[PDB]
């Protein structure tokens, strides 16, 4: 099993910016592509961005885009998520996941295409 | 994998008769309209004649009168009667699916080596 | 003519133009022309308002097309928008050539053309995966990814997760994943038995397999070919689960041993020069090897021989004779009027112009069987003779006196046998009738022809057993159930014939069930079900059983059919497929019910999810199996589970 230790999340305010980390460890970590998703405290899950196993291709949050932005680095195993002008509507647990299948693009904002997630970072705006 | 095999091409005299041939693979042929283009040397090339799926026949204003296509499913296969050759029919042969819009053959990726003839 | 009005012509797909518009109902496919060429199919809506146009081949996508419907023309472009993508759920084999994983596109009706799509600037790429995530090497080369979709010949069972995306050149792309599965969907035969290659005699490219052959194509009896021939196979025996069965074609391999003298293309041979070279036929794992020669010498008629070859037949009757009509190499031959000259006696025993040996008819190339009419009174012996003389053989016809001195009640195959029983066994598994008629004999016990039955009556004097009835000159009799039943043929109430007939019927049934012992639940969250009472090894589809045993020997399994209207239903899998359809037998029903003294609220008649203990079940549950379920009567066996479910004290 792979496990993802995410952390870079704190207490900004409205119109600053934050960057969190996710680090893993087990496998090849270029072969399948990374999602940031959170849940704020009472609401369901929803997906935020996600990053293709090969990069050049990045997808965005309908209520997240333009202000957020994804990137990768296999070199170091990071998944990272550059947030500008973060305001306080979007406060949620900042959950990370790595995707099961081997180079699968499809549904990236789907749950069931991620099988290793991580605790969380707390972000409060 | 597309595979195109040209044959009956000859060195007959002025107003002869060819019976051109060519054992296609790969290429939907029962689905895809079948034609044979022609190209002059220092030419273009042009749709001499086609036939589609049901084996409805079209030709070139050049060559019409003189040509005739057929086609066969069973053996995916495409032949041309080439009665009364002229010399203007001077060219390389070859047999290929037919896009509709496409007029030229321009658009396909795959072609045969195709087959001479030469009238004369 | 009808008002036909086209307000939107659009190119939806390759192969189809959608148009809108009014009174599209009245369109004919003739109306439609894209780029000179008439449409092939035109289907509009039923209020008229579009239509789905079928072209004779596909289009090029962004080229201009010009468009007829009646005095209407438009100009349009194809502009193929790939917007959704559809991974079919297919089954492969483990070792198989021409395997590809399909995929369709849009809404479109049949498979994407991935060389189709390379020409309309779009790329696929496919890439497998094994149910946890890793990389499955399934594509040609032992590869995990591929651009065509071509599978590997060479395949380790299991099941997969495939993903095709399709991404327009500079554009975006559109993905979607799909579970195929690979089994072994392999011939598992034991023996390869009779082996039947065909001539492709008319040179068409087509040589029918498991049916009767078309045009001038021949079963041939030889392994000899003649340089030019081409041959396919009508059809190959196998031993499948000790049952001798026509093989799919898909499941046949062909390998000639020297290509230079026989080539072999999708099982259909060419022979490329004089010589010899073996043919290994192999289905599964089993093969065959079939050694044949290439001649140089075309086929020619040399014998002709006729069944029966001495006809003994009264003047002006007509009695059948099949004639078989042969090349050098012992192959059928079609023999048309000028091929055989029938040289008649000068006894006159056959008229002029009575008999033209002609063996051309298609499905039946070589074999004939025409009416030899008796002329005049004597005998004589019919001369084939070909075009140069030479004798191809010969008929023998004694033509006899005609009276009727006695009417004999007939079995149609023992016809003109004076003196044979009428009496017969009708066995309903070969087949479900059986018919007779009158024959007519001379004073001197020669047959004659069947007797007129206009005025005749026919009766079944048992109903249940089997029907009798009057057709032509033949008594048909229709076996319904086993058992022994008389027919009758009468007129004004005078018998004119009697038979007894012994319908027959076996049938495979379940002698007796062996249900698993059973226990006390006495816990909660334990799941109950068929599986409880009978031992299964489980299927993907319909789940093998174990424990019915059956009257008759076989190899085939027993299943039950897990889901539907008809689950429950026990069934001998004749095919193989564990799905209850085609020459399956019904074996029986497996029911469950709970007794009259349970409390168990969460019961469900379902056989799969029967039961799952919750606190205080206490009840039993009654599984049957029964020959049919709507017979109470029918019961073979059952096996309760007694459900007791522990909370005490209980305060
Ligand atoms: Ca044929
Ligand atoms: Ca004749
Ligand atoms: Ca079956």
């Amino acid at each position: 099993q792979v496990q993802l230790v995410e952390s870079g999340g704190g207490l900004v305010q409205a119109g600053g910016s934050l960057r969190l980390s996710c680090v893993a460890s087990g496998g090849t970590f270029s072969n399948y592509g990374m999602g940031w998703f959170r849940q704020a405290p009472g609401k369901e899950r929803e997906f935020v961005a996600a990053v293709r196993w090969s990069g050049d291709s990045t997808y965005y949050s309908d209520s997240v885009k333009g202000r957020f932005t994804i990137s990768r680095d296999n070199a170091k195993n990071t998944v990272y998520l550059q947030m500008n002008g973060l305001k306080p509507e979007d406060t949620a647990v900042y959950y990370c996941a790595r995707r099961l299948n081997w180079r699968f693009i499809s549904n990236w904002d789907k749950e069931s295409e991620y099988a290793y997630w991580g605790q969380g970072t707390q972000v409060t705006v | 994998q597309v595979q195109l095999v040209e044959s009956g091409g000859g060195l007959v005299q002025p107003g002869g008769s060819l019976r051109l041939s060519c054992a296609a693979s790969g290429i939907a042929f029962s689905r895809n309209a079948v034609g044979w283009y022609r190209q002059a040397p220092g030419k273009q090339r042009e749709l001499v004649a086609r036939s589609n799926t049901v084996g409805a026949t079209n030709y070139a204003d050049s060559v019409k009168g003189r040509f005739t296509i057929s086609r066969d499913n069973d053996k995916s296969t495409v032949y041309l009667q080439m009665n009364s050759l002229k010399p203007e029919d001077t060219a390389v042969y070859y047999c290929n699916i037919y896009l509709y819009g496409d007029r030229t053959g321009s658009t396909l990726n795959s072609w045969g080596q195709g087959t001479q003839v030469t009238v004369s | 003519g009808q008002m036909a009005y086209v307000t939107d012509v659009k190119v939806s797909e390759p192969t189809k133009l959608t148009l809108t518009g009014t009174g599209l109902d009245k369109l004919s496919a003739d109306d439609v022309t894209l780029e000179g060429d008439k449409a092939v199919a035109i289907e509009a809506s039923t209020d008229g308002t579009s239509a789905v146009v079928t072209l004779g081949g596909k289009v090029a996508p962004n080229k201009d097309l010009t468009v007829k419907v009646k005095n209407q023309s438009f100009v349009t472009k194809f502009v193929y928008e790939v917007k959704k993508l559809a991974v079919e759920k297919l089954t492969f084999d483990d070792d198989r050539a021409g395997q590809a994983i399909a995929f369709k596109l849009n809404d479109e009706k049949g498979n994407a053309d991935v060389e189709y799509l390379n020409l309309a600037n779009h790329d696929v790429k496919f890439v497998a995966n094994n149910l946890d995530g890793s990389p499955a090497n399934i594509f040609e080369g032992g590869e995990a990814t591929s651009t065509t979709g071509k599978l590997a010949v060479g395949i380790k069972q299991g099941d997969y997760k495939v993903e095709v995306q399709v991404t327009k050149r500079g554009g975006l792309t559109v993905s979607n994943t799909g579970i195929i599965t690979v089994k072994n969907l392999d011939t598992p035969a034991s023996a390869i038995k009779n082996v039947v290659f065909a001539l492709d005699a008319d040179n068409d490219g087509v040589v029918n397999y498991g049916s009767k052959l078309s045009g001038k194509d021949f079963a041939l009896n030889s392994q000899n070919l003649v340089v030019g021939e081409k041959a396919s196979l009508n059809k190959l025996v196998a031993t499948i689960a000790g049952e001798d069965k026509v093989v799919d074609p898909g499941s046949i391999s062909i390998k000639s041993s020297n290509h230079g003298i026989i080539s072999v293309v999708n099982n259909y041979i060419t022979a490329e020069a004089a010589g010899e070279a073996t043919l290994t036929i192999k289905v599964g794992d089993v093969t065959k090897d079939v050694k044949f020669k290439v001649t140089t010498d075309s086929r020619k008629l040399v014998s002709v021989k006729a069944n029966p070859d001495k006809l003994q037949v009264v003047q002006n009757k007509t009695l059948p004779v099949t004639f078989v009509t042969t090349d050098q190499y012992g192959d059928p031959f079609g023999a048309n009027t000028a091929a055989i000259k029938e040289v008649l006696p000068k006894t006159g025993v056959v008229a002029e112009g009575g008999l033209d040996v002609v063996t051309t008819d298609s499905g039946s190339i070589g074999t004939k069987t025409i009416g030899v009419t008796g002329n005049d009174v004597g005998e004589g012996t019919v001369h084939f003779q070909n075009g140069n003389g030479a004798t191809l053989g010969s008929l023998y016809v004694n033509v006899t006196e005609g009276n009727v001195a006695f009417k004999n009640f007939e079995l149609v195959s023992k016809v003109g046998q004076y003196g044979q029983s009428p009496d017969t066994k009708l066995d309903l598994n070969v087949s479900t009738t059986v018919e007779y008629q009158l024959s007519k004999y001379t004073s001197d016990r020669v047959y004659s022809d069947p007797e007129n039955l206009e005025g005749y009556e026919v009766e079944s004097k048992n109903l249940a057993v089997a029907d009798a009835k009057i057709v032509g000159n033949k008594v048909v009799v229709t076996g319904k159930t086993p058992g022994k039943v008389d027919i009758h043929l009468t007129k004004n109430g005078a018998t004119a014939g009697k038979a007894t007939v012994e319908i027959v019927q076996e049938t495979i049934a379940i002698k007796s069930v062996n249900f698993k012992p059973v226990q006390t639940e006495n816990f909660v969250e334990k799941k109950i079900n068929i599986g409880t009472v009978l031992e299964l090894e489980k299927s993907n589809l319909d789940d093998i059983v174990k424990g019915i045993n059956l009257t008759k020997e076989t190899q085939h399994k027993v299943r039950v059919v897990k889901s539907g209207a008809e689950q429950g239903k026990l069934y001998l899998d004749r095919n193989g497929d564990a799905v209850f359809n085609a020459g399956d037998v019904k074996l029986g029903d497996v029911t469950v019910s709970q007794t009259s003294d349970s409390a168990l609220p969460n019961f469900k008649a379902d056989l799969y999810d029967t039961l799952t203990t919750k606190y205080l079940d206490k009840g039993t549950l009654v599984f049957k199996v029964l020959k049919d379920k709507d017979v109470i009567t029918s019961e073979i066996g059952s096996q309760a589970v007694h459900v007791n479910v522990l909370n005490n004290p209980n305060l």
